[PDB]
């Protein structure tokens, strides 16, 4: 009974920068962990990053490590994926996800439609 | 140089008796209070007892009151913790630590020097050898299960130590029967499965067994 | 082509103007003279803060001698009767003293911030205060020497003053190459001298007020934790809550001792809490209460005197800070009309009638308020210190 | 009785980071708390005493401070030898000592999903009357994966025991092994045995199964 909507995306030249943002409506987020996944044409829902609860770290995949940064604003119940230096390999549909486990076991149940990020 | 040395820790049956000795060198036990602090395997530190031989004041944790007795003999400059009616949750590594007397820095420096810690194990299990079983398998995992052995120490190697890449030997987990179980796995290329033979050599010194089990694909 | 009499103002308004200027001049002279006499005569007075107060008195004396009578004679007479040298000396001295006063106030506030917020730090010595005063004077010299070095008296041909000798009027104003440089210099001086020190002094005095109040609150809480838990031990029935009461007493005793012979008394008190704690651990409460009842003897003989003396310094320290806050606020409030009038006449494009009203009715009043501030500081010092009141009586009795 | 809560138990950090560990005391003890460092297999070492004072000989990067009943330890530059378990003790009286729950500072690393393998019991083990199936998770960094055993789409509890290795020295990644033990009679009843793994780096659970 809880959904979550994602914004951002579009056509960006190589080396550009995008700030995606997923806001979840119907439930609180400060007690959970918000992850970002990527699905490219012919690729099976690759993990991008994850922001744990405040006071816990934010972890990234090796492909996006050092370039992407996942911020978390609990006032609006939203999480941002600031993408920098967008190479053409980042062209994919980006999904947000919220795992129902407070121990960060990775139990993803609510995803959303995702936003298409095309780089040339 | 001051030094706390613990001794006497050993395997005992539940409800048995043990006597830990903490020998103090460098300093005199008259000028410091000696504390016993235990850490259970996989858990955190917890304070057990203390003695102050200057005033002979002893105190114990609520979990060990009436079951542990702490004494301090200053002629030999040592402390003793007699643990009788030992339960299964008393198995832990016990450290003897030194806490000075009020006032001033010696009191404010709490537990500045510890001992190396002696491990006590309280279980009714008997010494028995392990039963090594194969775990038949880009890359594939392949290992052996070493289960139903006591006491804890056991060593597992692969190809007599020739194979060390990708080898994971998981920590032993205490079974419901008081024995121990362990798994030693290794990730090897799929091509090596058909040709190279893999053997895990398991040595259990307390039971004096050196069974080596070869693992094959199916 | 306009003839103007030697005297311009009406005799009544001129009389009230000159009498007000003479009143503030006499007040400044008397106050600064008695302050200097008090600081020099009594050796116990000499401290870092009192040395900066003496520096403030010297700067106010410089204003009173080289700025106030000259400005009064400039206002009563048409134009500037004095030469260019007198005008440049007056303006330069006024600027130097303003900068010196601001920097001395900042140094005083910084010293009291170190004294209150971080009392563990060593107190500044007299030599350090003296070299700080010297570098403050050097900074004032190097920041407002351009006003003196670049100045001139200009002759205005359209207005001629006569008594029966007619001569074109003269006026001394900063003849900058363009108004842009004058405006930028005035704005940067306003930012460096008025605004930034205002913010620093206000925020630092606020932080001092926070720090000063917190110290006394914890001292009272620790004292009342020891006192009320002692009554608990007397009325306690079993050994579980005697241990709890003794546990609360021990933490308060350790905390109170941390607050800055005095530490020795807390060494004895904590040891007796341990002595009562051993008896409580053994199980029986009756002898632990007896050991706790002897803590009252050391509390009265070693802690009551500590608490009353520790309380005393705290209260006395606020009054000095409050006085320094008042003198800083009155300085800032007195110089606010001058700076805000300069900004309004420079940035806010007003009507020519508005500028005409500003020059006639607002500029002399703001100038008087800033100059009258020099006569305010001695009043604040005398009314907020009993020591200065004693100095006032001693000087008056000696000279009268 | 004086509870000492050390909340930031999990601390993933890299070399050069400034890590902070907070500790909350139930009662208003004075600045009488100590911070100890314990590396695995060794005794604790005194790092901080009196809640602010650095012990002699320990590196100056460690620094403790106190505000109210909140005591915080800080490492300004996390050297590679600063990865250990840190304990927060309160020492108000000799008989009143309560350590904290301990915080394990681990090496920050990129997320790796586990590689999941399943091993059915050997027939040699079946000759003994017991059958232990084992599911292995290989090389996953965040030690938060969850393994669930399904036997004919039935989830069991109380019969699966798992052990995870320490962080690897080479690639700083964890490895886990979960063993589900059953009797031979209880093993021959069912034919399909599966281990299903959920990881924070996994979009969907990885299910490895075998038919008996």
């Amino acid at each position: 009974q809880v959904q979550l909507q994602e914004s951002g995306g579009g056509l960006v030249q190589p080396g550009g920068s995008l700030r995606l943002s997923c806001a979840a409506s119907g439930r609180t987020i400060s007690r959970y962990a918000m992850s970002w996944f990527r699905q490219a044409p012919g690729k099976e829902r690759e993990f991008v990053a994850v922001a744990r609860r405040s006071g816990d770290g934010a972890f990234y995949a090796d492909s996006v490590q050092g370039r992407f940064t996942v911020s978390r604003d609990d006032a609006k119940n939203t999480v941002y994926l600031q993408m920098n230096s967008l190479k053409p390999e980042d062209t994919a549909v980006y999904y947000c996800a919220i795992d129902s486990d407070t121990f960060y076991s990775g139990s993803y149940d609510y995803w959303g439609q995702g936003t298409q990020v095309t780089v040339s | 140089e001051v030094q706390l040395v613990e001794s006497g820790g050993g395997l005992v049956q539940p409800g048995g008796s043990l006597r830990l000795s903490c020998a103090a060198s460098g300093f005199n036990v008259v000028d410091f209070s000696l504390h016993w602090v235990r850490q259970a395997p996989g858990k955190g530190l917890e304070w057990v007892a203390y003695i102050s031989s200057s005033s002979g004041s002893t105190s114990y944790a609520d979990s060990v009151k009436g079951r542990f007795t702490i004494s301090a003999d200053t002629s030999k400059n040592t402390a003793y913790l007699q643990m009788n009616s030992l339960r299964a949750e008393d198995t832990a590594v016990y450290y003897c630590a030194r806490w000075g007397y009020w006032p001033g820095e010696p009191w404010w420096k709490a537990f500045d020097y510890w001992g190396q810690g002696t491990l006590v194990t309280v279980s009714s299990a008997s010494t028995k050898g392990p039963s090594v079983f194969p775990l038949a398998p880009g890359t594939a995992a392949l290992g052996c299960l070493v289960k139903d052995y006591f006491p804890e120490p056991v060593t597992v190697s692969w190809n007599s130590g020739a194979l060390t890449s990708g080898v994971h030997t998981f920590p032993a987990v205490l079974q419901s029967s008081g024995l121990y179980s362990l798994s030693s796995v290794v990730t090897v290329p799929s091509s090596s499965l058909g040709t190279q033979t893999y053997i895990c050599n398991v040595n259990h010194k307390p039971s004096n067994t050196k069974v080596d089990k070869k693992v094959e694909p199916k | 082509i306009t003839y103007v009499n030697y005297y311009l103002h009406q005799p009544q308004v001129a009389a009230i103007f000159i009498i007000s200027y003479f009143l503030i001049f006499f007040l400044c002279m008397m106050g600064n003279t008695v302050v200097c006499f008090i600081v020099m005569r009594n050796k116990h007075m000499h401290t870092v803060t009192n040395l900066f107060i003496l520096n403030l008195a010297i700067s106010d004396l410089l204003v009173g001698i080289f700025c106030m009578p000259i400005t009064l004679l400039d206002n009563i007479i048409a134009g500037w009767p004095f030469g260019n040298t007198m005008c440049k000396i007056s303006g330069l001295v006024q600027g130097i003293s303003v900068a010196a006063s601001v920097f001395t106030l900042v140094a005083i506030a910084v010293d009291r911030f170190q004294c209150v917020v971080y009392p563990f730090k060593p107190k500044l010595t007299i030599k350090t205060a003296f070299v700080i005063i010297m570098i403050i004077w050097v900074l004032a010299i190097t920041i407002m020497s351009p006003s003196a070095v670049m100045l001139h008296v200009q002759e205005e041909k359209y207005y001629r003053v006569r008594l029966n000798k007619t001569s074109p009027v003269y006026w001394c104003r900063e003849d900058w190459p363009n108004q842009e440089m004058r405006k930028i210099y005035t704005t940067v001086l306003f930012a460096n001298i008025y605004l930034a020190p205002l913010s620093l002094i206000v925020i630092m005095y606020g932080r001092i007020g926070i720090s000063a109040r917190r110290q006394l609150a914890d001292l009272e809480d620790n004292w009342e934790t020891l006192n009320d838990n002692l009554k608990v031990i007397e009325k306690a029935d079993n050994a579980a809550q005697v241990k709890d009461a003794l546990t609360k007493m021990r933490a308060a005793a350790l905390d109170a001792q941390k607050a800055t012979d005095f530490r020795h008394g807390f060494d004895i008190l904590v040891g007796q809490i341990d002595d009562a704690l051993k008896l409580a651990n053994e199980g029986k409460v009756k002898e632990a209460q007896a050991a706790a009842e002897q803590l009252k003897t050391t509390r009265n003989a070693y802690i009551q005197k500590y608490l009353e003396r520790a309380r005393s310094t705290l209260r006395k320290k606020q009054k000095i800070i409050k006085m320094l806050l008042i003198v800083a606020l009155l300085f800032i409030l007195s110089w606010l009309p001058l700076w805000t009038l300069m900004m309004l006449s420079d940035y806010a494009d007003l009507s020519p009638n508005e500028l005409q009203i500003i020059n006639i009715y607002i500029y002399p009043f703001a100038h008087w308020l800033a100059f009258g501030n020099s006569s305010v500081n001695p009043i604040i010092y005398g009314f907020f210190n009993e020591n200065f009141r004693r100095g006032f009586q001693e000087a008056f009795q000696l000279q009268l | 009785d004086i509870q000492m809560t050390q909340s930031p138990s999990s601390l993933s950090a890299s070399v050069g980071d400034r890590v902070t560990i907070t500790c909350r005391a139930s009662q208003s003890v004075s600045s009488a708390v100590a911070w100890y460092q314990q590396k695995p297999g060794k005794a604790p070492k005194l790092l901080i005493y009196s809640a602010s004072s650095l012990y002699s000989g320990v590196p100056s990067r460690f620094s403790g401070s106190r505000s109210g009943t909140d005591f915080t330890l800080t490492i300004s530059s996390l050297q590679p030898e600063d990865f250990a378990t840190y304990y927060c003790q309160q020492y108000l009286y000799y008989s009143l000592v309560t350590f904290g729950q301990g915080t394990k500072v681990e090496i920050k690393r990129t997320v790796a999903a586990p590689s999941v393998f399943i091993f059915p019991p050997s027939d040699s083990q079946l000759k003994s009357g017991t059958a232990s199936v084992v599911c292995l998770l290989n090389n996953f960094y965040p030690r938060e994966a969850k393994v669930q055993w399904k036997v004919d789409n039935a989830l069991q509890s109380g019969n699966s025991q798992e052990s995870v290795t320490e962080q690897d020295s080479k690639d700083s990644t964890y490895s886990l092994s979960s063993t589900l033990t059953l009797s031979k009679a209880d093993y021959e009843k069912h034919k399909v045995y599966a281990c299903e793994v959920t990881h924070q780096g996994l979009s969907s659970p990885v299910t490895k199964s075998f038919n008996r």
